[PDB]
């Protein structure tokens, strides 16, 4: 214990002022095996679930706080400060930190502390009380040396792994909770670290506070830090109570632990069922099962506001993205210069008619590709923070949607320019100002009909690849039913109503519209099928059809898990 | 964390603008604080956090930094300001202090 | 008795080893730990020869006496990684006769069945030697069982010096104890086994023979466990009861890079225990019994394993036979091959449905699309099907070459060889099914020309993925840069959309580099050859010679020139992902 | 907010004695204590910190100090004492009694030379 750090400060800045919290759970039987669990827990005491923590794909914090998308049988009780528990009472007063981080990496911490907290906190704290729960929030966990670093992850230089966590933490802890449950808090970090780490959860349980934590596999000085341990294998509990006197519990019924060997380690393995053999199986099993019945029978703040803060969290951080952005101003750049130099109107020899049809199709049908790509990528790159701060009860699923359509649409809207302004200069289209605008607001309307289509393809598919593959299957029938391919014509009943709502088709047309109308002249239209919609009628069949998308996108983000 | 000020003596008459400076050995994140300790001995905190100021001090105190060095800005010295000033760190623990600077008219 | 010394060993590139120096016996198992930065692997890599050729390797090797130099490492000692990289559509017994196949040759297949069998009932596996590897979360066998399989399958080569890169991590706590059970076992057979652990427990610490500590390259202590507690204790660190050794032994030498003060206090510690050792009588007697078994003129010589490697076809039939078991056992891989194509006419017959052939309203403008659409899908389908079942194969081989076995060229012209007739009949089944269905100039020889210039393209773009693939890690990056180049193909080298007579210089340079260019040529000219269009002045092309001359004036009397440039195109790549690959074995 | 230090004296090296700060203005039992001293030529040292109640009155002092120096508090008069023992070989200074360390030494005391 004189190895690690010492000279620390044991000040407790940030307690927990109320009634004590209690959590009592009573005869829990879960199935798809946790069998009989019953403790009582109350603030002031840190408990550390040791052995095999999980029933498969929900850990037992998760059946506890009543998360888990497995089976779901029950047959015990679980009370939270004395009344039965409830999705309700657990948003309340149980908050959870996970195993995996889920934080902008372009943000600092102190940025994204106050964004949480005045997204967090109720309507009537004024700003100077929300600086100052920030403050002591940084102060309790002692992050104030990194009140101004990135909190960025791993491809960015950021902050270190337990400060992530302490930061983690931190936001968990900004609403001033009564219950804090962590799961595997240590995973993934150096042993001083997870040592600190274990003593500032031990002071967090001392500052009036309930904490429970997940450990599979502790540590030999990590086991020594323990307040309170259940020892669980098998989903059955063999052991609940002081960590320093557990093994003065098995001596006690003839199990001594050796020397120089982890009590943890020695005892998870002592009483673990072998799968290797099936003679061994039961052997073990019956052991278990003695171990167990000799321990049963031994004993606010609104929705606008929070938009606001969305939309202003989401422009910090991707504005500062330099990498990314430089990426897709080049890719823009890229298309539009290979897109103008292949179609050079400029010389001796103009541009022909079909050579302008392709051209206009192929800047329209080229964009979403790249579009839906990128879409996809940040939507699934950030997927798990969505859904995590949407089960947790920050936002409404809402504001989220404008939020995030308002936080794109600059960066789309400049993507657009770099796309389409040094485009038309460099192929010597129509010349002017009205029919460049029109396309420029064309192209603009349809990329952000294929961004919003992107967006509501990725949030309604759990997955990156399938949602992907039905982008490009949908992106394909759309360019297939365009005005330039199979005529537009050629087409019985599915894929002209397909093509009625094919914006790739209303964009061609609108732009054979823009620049071949009274040029030289609309009989070239008239020998097409591109002369039966007014210019104004399909920029109002795109507004609609992006529209629809939106609803479409907004549904799905209402009713459909976000799970990662 | 070391404190190094500067300049440890300083003499400045009516009217001038003093700026005092001071490097932490480490990063701090703005958690600095200066105070001023008065020729009797009344000591009293001038300027929180490196940026803000109290209640009850004039205006005249400014606080600022330039990348690892902050700097207290003193315009329109008074004869109130011939005393000691302390920077000081309480980012982490232990909190220390720094050498002082004797503001001299 | 066999004995490995390493003495004074160091490895530059910075300074990742500082005086290393062990010595293991046989029959002996000798642990190894350390923290992420510690170069416990850097030494183990650099013991087995794999990255003494880019970093300068002092100290010398010294194995039964005989110096080794820096070539025979490889020969002699065998190196057990962590990724586990196996085939998963492939039994244990079919797997280890490749295997033995691809290292010994000998004779009839008798003796390699033979050595087989005796290297799985050494490795307990025996029971499972007719199980599918799959994985383990599906129904396949489990890790432990990889595990076995992986050291059968190194242990297979008859060695005597065998490294083991972290065989613990990723397991479970009673397969990892059945491992190290096993690696012990393994040791006491008159052989010597030096593994390295991230962590282990608490059981593990009475189990191994010799017990050492690296920290930034520097040895800490090396000996059995009773030593190190022994030394230990009279550093003035006594091991508390109830404390598995192993993890205070590990944060006694170890250095915490969260601060300044506690970084130099236990850099002064490491620097103490490190001092007091190399004053310690452990240490001078591991010199002199070097020194000494270095000098005994009496010892046998270094054994080596059985013997190198045979020819190169039968290593690369080997290979290829392995491949095309490998994809025959997967029902999913083989009906995306055969069906992708057929997927993709399908979808692309769901919109035309067919060919005006007799009217100008939509008869060109349909075929020209649907021809653009082929010459932009089949290397796309080829594209998928290399992203989709290369990456495991080059994982194998990557894993498979540093060993000796054979070279990463090799395994990819065995995959050319095998997806070959793949493609084929895809192709084939996709004409054959959507070339009739639309009416596009109803013929055999049509038929046949429009086959072979759809099946070119296909391995064109399957074999430059290939290639990408072989020099670019990341399989999304190589997906979307083909795409994006299959794009820019179909969009510049066809003269379906630029009328390329007309086209920029460059432009109209780049389109000479593209098979996308050839492809469109032999289409058109297949196509539009002997049919005849009518009007019912803007558009009315009565004829299809006239849109020919318009868009590829002459491409009719380069038919053959254009089949063989499109076909000459494949051996070209061929080559390039041979160099390619040849590239990548000096850049991992 | 105001702080009054007494208990300043001469006393022989090796013997004992009690610092009083009377405090004024606030909640005496929710704010920290500290006592911080400041060599006669030297530049300001913190000796001892005393939490409030929400710590359970727990003490803490500096390295220099931990071990001699015992700070504790009476809530009923609001008052703050410091015990010294085995001073005046190096412990003279001008002690000062300030309410916060941890959000920035301010509303400090008058202090008392020892
Ligand atoms: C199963 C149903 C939905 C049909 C799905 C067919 C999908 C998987 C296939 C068939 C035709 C294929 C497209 C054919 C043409 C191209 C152009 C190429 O430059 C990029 C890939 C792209 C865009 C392909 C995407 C995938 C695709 C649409
Ligand atoms: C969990 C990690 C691996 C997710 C990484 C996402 C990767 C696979 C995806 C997301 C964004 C994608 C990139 C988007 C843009 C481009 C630019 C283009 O010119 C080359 C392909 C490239 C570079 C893509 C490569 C693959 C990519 C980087």
């Amino acid at each position: 214990d004189r190895l690690f750090s010492s000279e620390s400060d044991n000040s407790l800045y940030f307690t927990y002022s109320g009634q004590p919290n209690t959590l009592e759970v009573r005869d829990l039987n879960y199935q798809v095996g946790i069998q009989n669990l019953s403790f009582k827990v109350r603030s002031g005491q840190m408990l550390a679930i040791i052995g095999s923590s999980g029933c498969g794909r929900a850990s037992l914090l998760d059946v506890i706080t009543g998360r888990g998308h497995g089976g779901k049988i029950k047959s015990g009780q679980i009370w939270i400060n004395g009344q039965p528990s409830s999705p309700q009472l657990v948003r309340k007063c149980v908050a959870h930190v996970r195993q995996h981080n889920q934080l902008l990496p372009n943000l600092t911490v102190r940025e994204t502390l106050a964004f949480i907290a005045q997204m967090r906190l109720p309507r009537t704290f004024s700003q100077a009380q929300r600086d100052k729960r920030v403050e002591d929030v940084i102060a309790e966990l002692r992050l104030r040396q990194c009140a101004d670093t990135r909190v960025g992850n791993m491809y960015v230089r950021g902050l270190s792994g337990g400060e992530r966590r302490r930061v983690s933490i931190g936001v968990q802890l900004l609403w001033n909770p009564g219950i804090l449950i962590l799961d595997e808090p240590t995973s993934g970090l150096d042993s001083f670290t997870a040592h600190n780490l274990v003593k500032t959860l031990s002071r967090l349980a001392k500052g009036n506070r309930l904490v429970l934590i997940s450990l599979h596999q502790p540590r030999s000085d990590i086991f020594r830090l323990f307040d309170l341990v259940l020892l669980m294998t098998s989903g059955t509990p063999i052991y609940l109570g002081a960590a320093q006197h557990m093994v003065q519990y098995f001596t006690a019924i003839g199990y001594p632990c050796p020397r120089y060997s982890n009590p943890a380690d020695f005892y998870v393995d002592l009483t673990s069922i072998d799968r290797r053999s099936r003679e061994q199986e039961l052997a073990t099993r019956e052991k278990a099962q003695s171990l167990a019945a000799l321990f049963l029978e031994k004993v606010m703040p609104g929705a606008v506001q929070q938009f606001t803060t969305l939309i202003r969290r989401q422009i910090s951080n991707d504005f500062r993205d330099l990498p990314t952005l430089l990426i897709h101003g080049a890719e823009a750049c890229l298309m539009s210069m290979t897109i103008g130099f292949l179609y050079f109107g400029h010389g001796s020899i103009q541009l022909s008619f079909m050579d302008t049809a392709a051209l206009l199709f192929m800047i329209g049908a080229l964009i979403p590709f790249n579009v839906i790509l990128d879409v996809i990528s940040k939507c699934y790159s950030e997927r798990a923070m969505l859904y995590y701060e949407l089960e947790d009860g920050l936002y409404t699923t809402g504001p989220y949607f404008f939020a995030k359509i308002l936080g794109e649409l600059p960066e789309h809207c400049a993507y657009i320019i770099i796309y389409g302004m040094p485009t038309y200069w460099l192929a010597n289209l129509r010349p002017g100002l009205q029919p460049f605008l029109l396309h420029f607001l064309l192209v603009w309307l349809v990329v952000f009909c294929c961004r919003i289509m992107a967006l509501a393809a990725a949030a309604l598919l759990p997955t990156f690849h399938m949602a992907s593959f039905f982008s490009n299957a949908l992106y394909n029938s759309f360019y297939l039913a365009g005005g330039f391919m199979i005529n537009l014509s050629s087409l019985w009943t599915v894929p002209a109503w397909i093509s009625k709502v094919s914006f790739l088709r209303w964009c061609f047309e609108g732009l054979m519209k823009i620049q071949f109308s009274r040029r030289t002249g609309d009989k070239i239209l008239s020998v097409m099928e591109l002369d039966s919609y007014p210019l104004y009628a399909i920029y109002l069949i795109v507004i609609g059809l992006s529209g629809g998308f939106m609803v479409l996108y907004y549904v799905s983000l209402r009713f459909i898990k976000q799970k990662p | 964390i070391q404190m190094t000020q500067s300049p440890s003596s300083l003499s400045a008459s009516l009217g001038e603008r003093v700026s005092l400076t001071c490097r932490a050995s480490q990063e701090i994140s703005g958690y600095l604080s200066w105070l001023q300790q008065k020729p009797d001995g009344t000591i009293q905190r001038l300027i929180y956090a490196a940026f803000s100021l109290d209640s009850g001090v004039p205006k005249r105190f400014s606080g600022s930094r330039s990348g690892s060095d902050y700097s207290l800005t003193i315009s329109s010295l008074e004869s109130e300001d011939l005393a000691h000033y302390y920077c000081l760190q309480y980012a982490s623990y232990p909190c220390t202090f720094g050498g002082g600077t004797k503001l001299e008219i | 008795p066999h004995s490995l010394g390493i003495l004074h060993a160091s490895y530059s590139v910075r300074q990742i080893l500082k005086d290393v120096s062990l010595y293991v016996e046989s029959g002996q198992i000798m642990c190894i730990l350390g923290s992420s930065g510690s170069g416990k692997t850097t030494l183990l890599d650099a013991m087995s020869g794999r990255l003494g050729r880019a970093g300068t390797f002092l100290g010398e090797v010294y194995v039964n006496g005989r110096a080794l130099r820096r070539e025979q490492f490889q020969d002699c000692f065998s190196y057990v990684l962590q990724s586990d990289t196996l085939l998963s559509s492939l039994t244990v017994r079919e797997t280890l006769h490749y295997t033995a196949l691809l290292a010994i040759r000998r004779g009839n297949p008798g003796s390699f069945q033979k050595k087989v069998e005796a290297v799985m009932a050494e490795l307990s596996l025996s029971h499972v030697a007719d199980r599918l590897i799959g994985n383990y979360s599906l129904g396949g066998i489990s890790t432990g069982e990889r595990r076995r399989v992986s050291i059968a399958a190194q242990l297979l080569q008859d060695p005597k010096v065998m490294l083991f890169d972290e065989p613990t991590t990723g397991l479970d706590c009673m397969t990892a104890n059945q491992i190290v059970v096993l690696l012990v076992e393994l040791a006491r057979r008159n052989r010597i086994v030096v593994l390295t652990i991230h962590q282990p427990r608490s059981e593990l610490f009475q189990l191994f023979d010799k017990i050492a500590i690296l920290s930034f390259g520097e040895l800490i202590f090396c000996g059995t466990p009773a030593e190190m507690l022994d030394f230990f204790n009279d550093c003035g660190y006594p091991c508390p009861e109830h404390s598995n050794p192993f993890d205070f032994y590990m944060d006694l030498t170890s250095v915490d890079t969260q601060s300044k003060e506690r970084e130099i206090e236990t850099s002064k510690r490491v620097q103490m225990i490190e001092s007091a050792y190399k004053k310690s009588a452990i240490c001078h007697k591991t010199l002199k019994n070097i020194e000494r078994m270095k000098h005994l003129k009496t010892l046998p010589m270094v054994p080596f394993k059985t013997k190198d490697s045979p020819g190169v076809f039968s290593k690369l039939g080997v290979l290829l036979r392995r491949v095309t078991r490998n994809l025959v056992r997967n029902k999913l891989a083989v009906i995306t091959r055969l069906l992708q194509n057929l997927i993709m006419g399908l979808f692309l017959l769901f919109f035309v449905l067919r060919v005006r052939s007799n009217v100008l309203k939509g008869a060109i403008q349909d075929r020209v699309g649907l021809l653009y659409q082929f010459v932009g899908a089949t290397p796309y389908t080829g594209m998928l099907n290399a992203v989709n079942l290369f990456p495991v194969l080059r994982a194998v081989s990557d894993q498979e070459s540093q060993d000796g076995l054979y070279q990463k060229w090799q395994m990819m012209l065995a995959y050319a060889l095998h997806v070959l007739p793949f493609s084929v009949v895809a192709t084939m089944i996709f004409s054959s099914v959507c070339y009739w269905t639309l009416g596009l100039h109803p013929e055999v020889a049509r038929f046949g020309y429009f086959s072979a210039a759809l099946l070119a393209p296909h391995l064109i773009g399957e074999f430059l993925t290939l290639v990408l693939l072989g020099i670019v890690q990341n399989p999304n990056i190589v997906n979307s840069v083909v795409a994006l180049l299959s794009i820019a193909g179909v969009l510049v080298g066809s003269g379906f959309l630029r009328n390329i007579q007309e086209m920029p210089i460059p432009f109209k340079i780049i389109s000479y580099f593209t098979f996308q260019k050839y492809c469109s040529e032999i289409l058109v000219v297949n196509e539009f050859y002997g049919l005849n269009f009518t009007c019912g002045n803007p558009m009315c092309f009565t004829q299809g010679i006239q849109f020919i001359e318009k868009t590829c004036p002459g491409a009719t009397s380069r038919f053959t020139m254009n089949f063989l440039i499109l076909y000459s195109f494949i051996p070209a790549l061929v080559i390039l992902g041979i160099v390619v690959f040849k590239i990548r074995d000096h850049l991992i | 907010v105001k702080l009054v230090e007494s208990g300043g004296g001469l006393v022989q090296p090796g013997g004992s004695l009690r610092l009083s700060c009377a405090t004024s203005g606030f909640t005496f039992s929710e704010f920290f204590m500290e006592w911080v001293r400041q060599p006669p030529g030297k530049r300001l040292e913190w000796v001892a910190v005393s939490r409030n109640e929400a710590n359970d009155y727990t003490t803490d002092y500096s390295a220099s100090v931990k071990g001699r120096f015992i700070v504790s508090r009476d809530t009923s008069q609001n008052i703050l004492y410091l015990q010294m023992n085995a001073l005046r070989a190096e412990d003279t200074a001008i002690y000062y009694c300030a309410r916060d360390a941890w959000m920035g030494f301010d509303y400090w005391g008058q202090g008392t030379t020892v």
